[PDB]
């Protein structure tokens, strides 16, 4: 009670005492400001000038409390802003918390745990330069223990989330070297039975997937993807959207990289998550389905097989638009790609109706998506003479009567691709 | 073709830092 709502000026008092008990007690009261649910003044406490001050406490060995008190202090600081991350930075606060991740108390490698993560959470620069201080050894010894299981659950937390971090960012992506130092500690964490740690691995995952195939396979090549399946089908919301988030990742890379994905069972989750009640799971596996239709026809065969295209219709049907928009896309890299009979299953599950109702819709892209798939459709139909079955189908449910209107549109490629269909299929 | 994230879309929402406010 006696160090709660100080003012930063009685802080700054006592900090710049002699007297390391008067230090310690100011610094504590400076961490509840920083630490209280509302506005925490943490620019009044940069312009005091008083981040240097907790730098310094960070190397007390001798006073474990103050170092632990200005070590959460300046997590905090490095919490908000970049520009407020970086006046922490700035202070030299990164060798020191490096070297309080030895400490004997774990509450203070703890804590310096979390400060890192703070300050490469900030971006890749900042990620870099904690790299380049030489972080990543001691976090990594830290989890260096038979069983993850005897470590303090928040402690584990703190740890991963930490190493997420530093997985995190493009432009540039972390270093190679760095990745290849993380993973092995980071594929074992993905078999952990804890929530938190769990979600946080996946999101490790799906940052290091988010990039060119020569990522992607660093990732794949560890064998996770088995385990990224299992987590897919997880209850857990937040552990199911980074691990669908970090499949969908995967089949953006070779044909063989998505081979993996549909060899580990991951296909036989797609009827839960193309109607799973969270808009953006049906968004996200829309958008993965995609880029599986966009493979090899034995690829859009076991789609087939799995009974998937009865559930891309459905969401072609009827779902949030940037859905559909995605559903789209798997139809028409499907019809671009598929053969004669998968391309004419596909119209006996029904696709040609909700994709006509799509027309009248005020976006110019999945309009030319979908003209581009009717094309596909059409010259599959041609290869077999049934180009008026087609027509007709077409005629009936009033599709016609959109693509005559589409041959007066704004968009150049639009009204010529509805044109060419007019006086090839039709008139 | 294969399309990969949209470079304006974020990398899916987690928040980047955090502020201890309990121990």
């Amino acid at each position: 009670q006696g160090t709660v709502n100080w003012s930063v000026e009685d802080i700054v008092k006592g900090i710049n005492s002699n007297n390391l008990e008067s230090q310690l007690q100011a610094t504590q009261a400076a961490r509840k400001l920083l630490s209280r649910e509302k506005q925490p003044p943490i620019d009044n406490i940069i312009r005091a000038g008083l981040i240097p001050k907790f730098v310094s406490f960070l190397g007390k060995t001798d006073c474990s409390p103050i170092q632990f008190e200005s070590a959460w202090a300046l997590t905090n600081i490095a919490s908000g802003t970049s520009e407020q991350t970086k006046a922490v930075v700035d202070g030299g606060a990164i060798p020191a918390f490096i070297s309080l991740l030895a400490s004997p108390h774990a509450h203070i490698s703890e804590q310096a745990v979390w400060a890192l993560g703070n300050i490469a959470g900030d971006g890749s620069a900042f990620r870099d330069l904690v790299i380049k201080h030489g972080a990543i050894d001691p976090l990594l010894a830290l989890l260096a223990v038979p069983d993850l299981s005897t470590l303090a659950c928040g402690y584990l937390r703190n740890l991963t989330w930490t190493l997420s971090n530093l997985c995190r960012n493009k432009n540039p992506a972390p270093p190679l070297d760095a990745v290849e130092q993380i993973l092995p500690t980071l594929v074992r964490l993905l078999h952990h039975n804890d929530p938190e740690v769990l979600a946080d691995s996946c999101w490790a995952i799906s940052y290091l997937t988010d990039g060119p195939n020569e990522r992607i396979e660093m990732v794949v090549k560890k064998g996770v993807v088995p385990q990224l399946v299992k987590l897919l089908g997880a209850t857990e919301l937040p552990i199911v959207t980074p691990a669908l988030r970090a499949i969908g990742n995967i089949v953006t890379g070779t044909d063989e990289q998505t081979q993996k994905v549909i060899d580990a069972g991951a296909l036989a989750v797609f009827p839960s998550l193309l109607t799973n009640p969270k808009t953006n799971i049906q968004k996200e596996a829309t958008w993965t389905m995609s880029n599986i239709t966009a493979g090899r026809q034995d690829q859009i065969q076991q789609v087939v097989n799995h009974g998937l295209v009865p559930f891309l219709v459905g969401v072609l049907s009827k779902a949030d638009f940037k859905t559909q928009k995605e559903a789209a896309w798997a139809i028409t890299n499907y019809t671009s790609g598929g053969t004669v009979e998968q391309i004419v299953y596909l119209v006996h599950c029904g696709i040609i109706e909700p994709l006509m109702n799509l027309l009248s819709a005020k976006d110019t892209k999945i309009i030319q998506v979908i003209l581009d798939a009717i094309s596909n459709i059409f010259q599959a139909a041609e290869k077999l003479g049934e180009t008026e079955k087609l027509s007709i189908m077409i005629e009936e449910c009033g599709g016609l009567d959109k693509i005559e209107a589409l041959q007066r549109h704004e968009n150049e490629s639009v009204y010529k691709a509805s044109l060419n269909l007019i006086e090839k299929y039709f008139s | 073709m294969s399309r990969r994230r949209h470079s304006y879309e974020n990398d899916g929402g987690q928040p980047h830092k955090r502020r201890k406010t309990s121990d």
